[PDB]
C-alpha cells in the first residue's frame, strides 16, 4: 500500500531534517519515495509498504520534525487508528489530520462513512472512540459520528 | 501553527 504524509509550517531546518530522515529510512527499506516541499508546505509519497513500515516512517518523520510531545502523542493516537481500520477494512480511505487543536480521523469503507473529531483529548480517549466506531460498523451502521472535547 | 496528515 502507498501512503502520502503532509506538514504545514514547519520551519526550513525541520523540512530539511524530514526530507532527509525520510530518504534515508526509504532507501533501508528499498522502496520509491516522492517529496515535495513549496513554502510552508512539505509532502512525502511512498509507495508499496507494508502498513508496519509506513507507520513506522510517518512516527520518525514526526520526531525529525522536531513536534512537541502533545503532537508527538496525536501521532500514536493516529498510529492506532490507521491500523485498526485497516484491520476492518484494507480498502479504506482513511485521512487522519493533527494540527494544535486536536485532531480527525475521516474514513470511507466501502459505503461507510466515519468522521471522529478531538480537542484537548488523551490518545486513551481516541482508542476508545475508534474501537467504537469500528462496534457500530460491525453491527451495521453505515455512518458514525464522534466528537470529543477535553474540558 | 503546525498541521500533521497521514493519508490514503
Amino acid at each position: 500500500g502507498s501512503v502520502t504524509f503532509e506538514f504545514e509550517n514547519l520551519s526550513e531546518e525541520a523540512a530539511e531534517k524530514v526530507k532527509k530522515y525520510v530518504k534515508e529510512v526509504a532507501e533501508k527499506l528499498g522502496v520509491e519515495v516522492k517529496v515535495e516541499e513549496e513554502e510552508g508546505k512539505l509532502k512525502i509519497y511512498v509507495e508499496n509498504l507494508k502498513e508496519e513500515d509506513a507507520l513506522d516512517i510517518f512516527k520518525y518523520a514526526a520526531l525529525a520534525a522536531e513536534l512537541d510531545q502533545e503532537y508527538l502523542d496525536m501521532v500514536e493516537a493516529a498510529i492506532k487508528a490507521y491500523h485498526l481500520f485497516k484491520e476492518y477494512d484494507e480498502n479504506a480511505t482513511i485521512e487522519i489530520t493533527i494540527d494544535d487543536e486536536g485532531i480527525e480521523v475521516k474514513v470511507e469503507s466501502g459505503d461507510r462513512v466515519v468522521t471522529l473529531k478531538f480537542k484537548n483529548v488523551s490518545k486513551e480517549e481516541v482508542e476508545e472512540a475508534v474501537k467504537e466506531a469500528l462496534k457500530q460498523l460491525e453491527a451495521g451502521q453505515k455512518k458514525v459520528e464522534v466528537e470529543v472535547e477535553g474540558g | 501553527g503546525q498541521r500533521i496528515r497521514v493519508r490514503i
